[PDB]
């Protein structure tokens, strides 16, 4: 599977100094100058060969993504935006990187910029995490002191000035076009994609956005080479990823295990075991709230890699595993996720604004069982109207859990329908 | 989402960044790109919130003034984000995560415990003005599910008893242990861990040649 | 282990290590 | 040169670079249904009632927004782009308060017609509706804003055509209400245009509140005499007394806008 | 279930109002 | 006299009509009748107003009695609702 | 914002007296050709109708909206 | 029942009248509500189609049961709002019973 | 959806060509509408000839005149559109 010798993030769960001294001891900032000296090209070949997929909600080939803003500058400073907003529910994945191994992030940002000529990078850590940022800020201060970051980084002529931006409790801020607008200081509402972020981004200057995990692994991969990373996985879903297990399991934890490992093994080797026995598994949410839940019979068969999941009709996403024993009212579980999205969508687009509120009202009635059985496929149809028509992906995300509940748990919802009709 | 003139909250309410605060304000301005100040409205609005939790209409007017932006521009930012409070809040503003990870593991019970001790319903503030309870959504840190963020404290992995205990420390005395209250080391598996046992590999270990 | 003004003050300190930022070149967008 | 050749259903209307999907349809001769897009107002994409289906493409595109590319075929009357309108109109109408016999933009509604032409025959919103709180924007515009389809045309005009920059969106979710956060009247010339530019009858004219209904109004095209710009205007007369004066477009003089005085 | 003729008239008002000449002589 | 106070006047050339025949005017003018209607107190932020009787009423509208400052008035019944 | 009523040319006769009716206050008109608006597809054909019927005509050229360049990316420009 | 006249002057009863019989002009009553200053059904113009009964959203204008309203003078047949409202008050009890019997059908 | 019987659409189309070939001289346009109706259009001079062929032809006997009408398209140079419907 994965050996400690072969691990990208090697300071998880603390136990070690998050400061530069400890980070250096661990082996961070190694020949960083040489890396930059290798030249932006060399870094993207590394990432490309690495097959590092985006560790964010949706995995886009890192190499290509970074490559786009590798086109010649048109007189506007290129920029780096690192989304440190851990918005996805069930995902404490990133919080760990910054809190425990921040300096890795710092170097990653530097390596990141060299890859795309960003004078500076801005890290949008969610405002909720006030404590988390301070630590990161401290580490950054130290790196400037070391000369690691700032003018002539590591002596290399490259000049990089990293920043930390306060989030303000919005899941949508996380979106790529909306992170920018929050950075820009306007309301956090995703812009459209046709002018892509590379071409126009933060402050209308070439900009690129990466999940903090994506920025963090790039230096290790650069130093340790693309092949190493490439070997651990299969085809595209190739790489080491932090997988989180939260809910109805013996030991919730963020493992860090290698990718494409059997769902069972992941929750078996680590995570203790499904609380109450593997057979007490009403369903598994593989990528977090946005991805559709998969019921037990499908799960062990399938494993956690993006290709395998899309075959399964679900998304690897943030790889946040939320598990539901046979002791849970799923109709109400998914219902609160729709409540999670009505309290959160920006309302900029018509299909998400009214559609997500419409499903919330129907879902609440479904939990009570007040609604008739015919309404259940009605919500199917409302779901796909929202799925393909939304300006951003959150409407994409709201539709999928609804679709999953109807797809695998249609008989249970009908019974809740039946239960209320009987008592009158 | 509408503001109405009231003696307690009006442009009349006095607000001005402390000499120390104003200093902070500029620090924010240069962090952002030159010629760009508008981008700092949020960070600034946050320091107005740091100054005073209420952040009345008067405070937003000043923010727009200091940041020379259309006032509405600040009003829109304050309304969109839940982090900003446009109403006075209690001393603690206990925020309970009640979304799927936390729902699982009974966050509601924790809510019940909190409500009981505070003798107040969710979304209501104690007359003591030290406590204000709100059912907030995913606050991150799910591996530790039972959870209640208190002014960033982000207590974690809490059982109902711990919650009341925490309130006790806050109710009369110093703050409780910032962070989780369980045997698990951070987000290591609950009883110990089964990973990263090997000592950290040496700098340059298995470094790809050149 | 941090007071409300820990971050901003830290940021003020970070100024000793930052180049003069660039500008779009206009009085106000 | 600079003539992208794109097929609107096969018409190969060669357009200049940067032509938006909607603009190509206009040139070929069609008119993609649309709520948030005004020719002299910035593209916002809020409604997404204009979703069309470029050929051989997985998702439908936003007409007002996608710059048309080379080789595209903007299938407009496809089986998909109609489910992309039959399902949006489902949403705009769902939270809408049905007071069409109060809404004096009765026959002047770009939302009933588009419903009657690009919408569905019946409703499935068995759930409850929302309501916002009517406020005062001044003595000329009556904002019965429970009507608002959050199309952000006003916030644009009030910032782009007129430099008021006051009207703004407040909040998120299904209670985003586009009204002044504090109650400050929208006092500016060019103010009454908001009426004409809000396709919904949320905010309409207070003097011409309920004096008429548009089918009756006989419309005679004449000239503004209040000011020397000589703005073109249409005087709407019913049974021989003028009921309203609203702008008519003159590219050079008043391009779809008239002053608060001359209306 | 266990003189009065309706005279028709317009119920609207004056509409156009003319300018009263000033009763002050000049 | 009438609702909108139609007053063919002492000098009008039309008041001639009523001579020897009465005018049609209304007692229990409506203008004052709803004003005579008590304010429907409610618990919920928003309330409906079928007009009373569903199909035999007005197209149902939901009124926002959200501000005690103002009693919502359904544009159809003129009924004020007291939050 | 619909443009389906700005397509065909129409020729309309000049407006005439609309005095109030004394008994009921209804509008009353003595001009027969008032409500008549004939619709003609092209300017040339409408001019022909006026000439053979002997009515005086004063044609107004169609004025169509000028092409306007729009692009979502352009307003995102902080520069301008 | 409260006493507020049902008509809210949407004026589509005027729109669908085949004979042009109904003439409606309106203005906001001081209450702020919307009411018709003048509502004139010319019964001699009217061909009693019953579409107005159909069209009204609040169902303010109804086809009342009485058929015996023959009048000595032509002017009496022209009806303003006060005659129709008075006609409505006189026959409201039967009109309510009639609408009660036939509304399920409509 | 109306119960269209393609059987008709074809047979009437076929007659439309038949007539078009039989009287090339006066028939300008012939079309069977989607409403399953044929509307031969003839030059005004073909009024006598086209009718007579339809009234007295074994393969097309159109004995009675249902109606003679004239729509008036003012735009059209030839204002009237005399229409003769035959059974
Ligand atoms: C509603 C919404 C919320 C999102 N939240 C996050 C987030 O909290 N963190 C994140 O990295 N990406 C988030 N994303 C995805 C980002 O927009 C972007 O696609 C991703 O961060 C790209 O990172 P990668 O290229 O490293 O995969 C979100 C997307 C949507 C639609
Ligand atoms: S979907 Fe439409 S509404 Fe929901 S967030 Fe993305 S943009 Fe805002
Ligand atoms: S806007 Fe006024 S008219 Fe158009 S639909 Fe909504 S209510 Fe009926
Ligand atoms: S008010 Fe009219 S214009 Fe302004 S947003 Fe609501 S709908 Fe669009
Ligand atoms: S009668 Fe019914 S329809 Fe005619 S106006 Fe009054 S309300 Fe509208
Ligand atoms: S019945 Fe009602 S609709 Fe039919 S004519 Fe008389 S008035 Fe017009
Ligand atoms: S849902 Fe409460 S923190 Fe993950
Ligand atoms: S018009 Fe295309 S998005 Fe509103
Ligand atoms: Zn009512």
């Amino acid at each position: 599977s994965l050996k400690d010798e072969d691990r990208i993030f090697t300071n998880l769960y603390g136990r070690h100094d998050w400061r530069l001294k400890g980070a250096l001891r661990r082996g961070d900032w190694y020949k960083t100058k040489e890396i930059l000296l290798k030249g932006p090209d060399w870094i993207l070949g590394e990432m490309k060969t690495s097959g590092l997929r985006g560790r964010g909600g949706a995995g886009f080939p890192t190499g290509l993504k970074w490559s786009f803003m590798n086109k010649p500058s048109d007189g506007r400073p290129k920029y780096l935006v690192v989304n440190a907003d851990e918005g996805e529910p069930g995902t404490c994945k990133d919080r760990e990187i910054m809190r425990h191994d921040p300096h890795k992030l710092v170097e990653g940002c530097l390596v990141g910029g060299r890859a795309m000529g960003a004078r500076a990078a801005y890290i949008y850590i969610r405002g909720e995490f006030y404590n988390e940022a301070s630590n990161l800020q401290v580490a950054i201060r130290e790196a400037y002191e070391a000369g690691l970051i700032g003018k002539n980084a590591c002596g290399s002529d490259y000049d990089f000035d990293v920043f930390v931006v306060r989030g303000a409790g919005a899941y949508i801020c996380g979106e790529e076009t909306a992170l920018i607008e929050s950075i820009e200081g306007k309301q956090g509402k995703p812009r459209l994609k046709p002018p892509f972020p590379a071409d126009v981004g933060v402050f209308g200057c070439p900009t690129t956005v990466a999940n903090v995990e994506t920025v963090a692994v790039s230096p290790t991969i650069c130093r340790r080479g693309g092949t190493w990373f490439a070997g651990f996985g299969r085809e595209r879903n190739s790489g080491t990823k932090l997988f989180n297990i939260s809910g109805h399991v013996n030991h919730p934890c963020t493992v860090e295990e290698e990718m494409s490992v059997p769902l069972k093994e992941l929750i078996e080797k680590h995570a203790g075991g499904v609380t109450g026995g593997w057979d007490n598994l009403l369903a598994v949410i593989p990528g977090g709230s946005s991805t559709p839940l998969i019921p037990k019979s499908v799960c062990e068969t399938v494993l956690m890699d993006f290709d395998a999941l899309v075959q399964a009709q679900t998304g690897l996403g943030t790889a946040a595993v939320i598990v539901m024993d046979r002791s849970t009212d799923i109709v109400k579980a998914i219902a609160r996720l729709i409540e999670f999205y009505k309290h959160e969508s920006c309302g900029q687009c018509t299909p998400c604004r009214e559609g997500v509120d419409w499903m919330n009202k129907v879902m609440a009635r479904f939990v009570k069982g007040d609604a008739r059985p015919a309404e259940i496929d009605s919500l199917w149809e409302i779901s796909k109207q929202i799925e393909g028509h939304t300006i951003c992906a959150l409407g994409d995300g709201a539709a999928w859990p609804v679709q999953g509940l109807i797809r695998h748990f249609r008989p249970e919802l009908e019974d809740r329908m039946q239960r209320f009709a009987q008592q009158h | 989402f509408v503001h109405r003139d009231t003696p307690e909250n009006n442009p009349d309410t006095p607000f001005d960044f402390t000499p120390e605060n104003y200093k902070r304000i500029e620090a924010i301005v240069k962090n952002y790109p030159e010629g760009h100040q508008a981008a700092a409205v949020l960070p600034v609005l946050d320091l107005a919130q740091r100054q005073n939790g209420w952040l009345p209409i008067s405070a937003m007017n000043k923010v727009a003034e200091v940041l020379q932006v259309p006032p509405m521009r600040v009003y829109e930012v304050a309304t969109f984000y839940t982090m900003y409070n446009r109403k006075p809040v209690g001393k603690y503003h206990i925020q309970v995560c009640t979304t799927t990870p936390c729902m699982l593991r009974d966050s509601d019970s924790i809510l019940e415990t909190l409500q009981r001790k505070l003798g107040i319903k969710v979304g209501e503030t104690t007359p003591d003005k030290l406590f204000t309870l709100i059912e907030v959504e995913c606050l991150g840190a799910c591996v530790n599910a039972p959870m209640v963020q208190i002014n960033d404290n982000y207590y974690e992995d809490l059982t109902p008893k711990d919650i009341e205990e925490i309130i006790d420390e806050l109710k009369a005395g110093k703050v409780p242990k910032p962070g989780p209250r369980s045997g698990r080391f951070c987000c290591e598996p609950a009883g110990g861990l089964t990973s990263l046992t090997e000592p950290p590999k040496g700098p340059g270990f298995g470094v790809q040649a050149g | 282990d941090y007071n409300t003004y820990t971050f901003l003050d830290l940021n003020l300190d970070l100024s000793k290590f930052r180049l003069p930022q660039p500008s779009s070149g206009r009085e106000s967008p | 040169s600079n003539l992208i050749e794109v097929f609107v259903d096969g018409q190969s209307v060669m357009v200049e670079p940067g032509t938006t999907v909607l603009q190509a349809c206009e040139k070929v001769g069609m008119q993609i249904p649309r709520f948030c897009y005004h020719e002299r107002l910035s593209v916002a994409g809020n409604c997404r009632m204009c979703l069309v289906e470029i050929e051989k493409a997985p998702k439908v595109v936003a007409a007002c927004a996608m710059p048309v590319m080379k080789g595209w075929n903007i299938l407009t009357n496809s089986e998909k782009s109609k489910k992309a309108r039959e399902g949006v109109m489902e949403f705009l109408l769902a939270n809408h308060p049905l007071d069409c016999p109060i809404c004096d933009q009765g026959g002047e509604c770009d939302l009933q017609d588009q419903s009657m032409m690009f919408g569905s025959d019946r409703s499935r919103f068995l759930e409850g509706k929302r309501a916002v709180e009517d406020k005062n924007i001044g003595p000329l515009v009556k904002t019965i804003m429970t009507r608002c389809i959050q199309c952000t045309r006003c916030i644009r005009f009030a910032s782009e055509i007129a430099g008021v920059d006051d009207l703004g969106t407040t909040g998120r979710g299904n209670d985003m209400q586009v009204g002044t956060y504090i109650e400050k009247m929208f006092m500016s010339e060019l103010s009454g245009n908001v009426i004409d530019i809000c396709p919904v009858g949320a905010l309409t004219s207070k003097p011409y509140a309920f004096t008429a209904r548009p089918w009756e109004t006989r419309k005679t095209e004449s000239i503004d005499v209040m000011d020397a710009v000589g703005s073109n205007i249409v005087v709407s007369t019913r049974t021989g007394e003028v009921m309203r004066i609203l702008p008519r477009m003159h590219e050079d003089i008043n391009e779809e806008w008239i002053s608060d005085k001359t209306r | 279930p266990t003189p009065e003729q309706y005279v028709p008239y317009s119920t609207t008002r004056k509409k156009i109002h003319e300018w009263v000449p000033p009763s002050t002589p000049y | 006299i009438t609702h909108t106070g139609q007053v063919y006047d002492e000098k009008d050339y039309r008041r001639v009509r009523f001579v020897d025949r009465q005018k049609e005017v209304n007692e229990n003018f409506a203008i004052d009748l709803i004003a005579q209607q008590p304010v429907n107190e409610v618990e919920h932020r928003i309330i409906a107003c079928d007009g009373g009787g569903g199909a035999l009423g007005h197209p149902k509208v939901y009124i926002n009695l959200d501000k005690e400052t103002k009693t919502g008035t359904c544009g159809y019944c003129g009924l004020q609702f007291k939050q | 914002s619909g443009v389906n009523n700005t397509k065909k040319w129409k020729m309309e006769f000049d407006t005439r007296e609309r005095w109030e009716n004394p008994l009921m206050g209804w509008a009353s008109t003595a001009d027969p050709l008032s409500n008549m608006v004939l619709t003609f597809s092209a300017k040339e054909d409408a001019i022909a109708f006026a000439e053979k019927n002997g009515w005086s005509y004063d044609v107004e050229e169609k004025k169509v909206p000028k092409p306007k360049s729009k692009s979502y990316g352009a307003n995102f420009s902080w520069n301008k | 029942p409260s006493g507020e006249e049902r008509c809210i002057a949407c004026k589509l009863c005027e729109a669908i009248c085949p004979a042009q019989a109904i003439t409606i002009e309106a203005e906001p009553r001081a209450d702020g509500s919307r009411r018709t200053t003048r509502y004139d059904i010319d019964m001699t113009k009217c061909i009693y189609c019953g579409f107005c009964q159909e069209a009204c959203p609040v169902d303010a204008i109804v086809e009342g049961p009485n058929f015996e309203f023959s009048t000595e003078t032509h002017e009496e047949l022209l009806y303003n709002k006060e005659k129709l409202l008075n006609n409505g008050d006189k026959w409201e009890a039967e009109i309510a019973a009639n609408i009660q019997a036939d509304y399920l059908y409509r | 959806v109306r119960p269209r019987s393609d059987v008709t659409h074809k047979q009437l189309s076929a007659f439309g060509e038949y007539v078009a070939e039989i009287l090339p001289k006066y028939v300008q346009q012939v079309q069977v509408s989607c409403l399953d109706e044929l509307e031969i259009c003839i030059h005004p001079d073909g009024v006598i000839p086209t009718l007579t062929f339809l009234r007295d032809h074994t393969n097309a006997q159109f004995k009675s005149l249902a109606d003679l009408t004239a729509v008036d398209v003012p735009t059209r140079q030839n204002r009237f559109e005399i229409v003769y419907n035959l059974l």
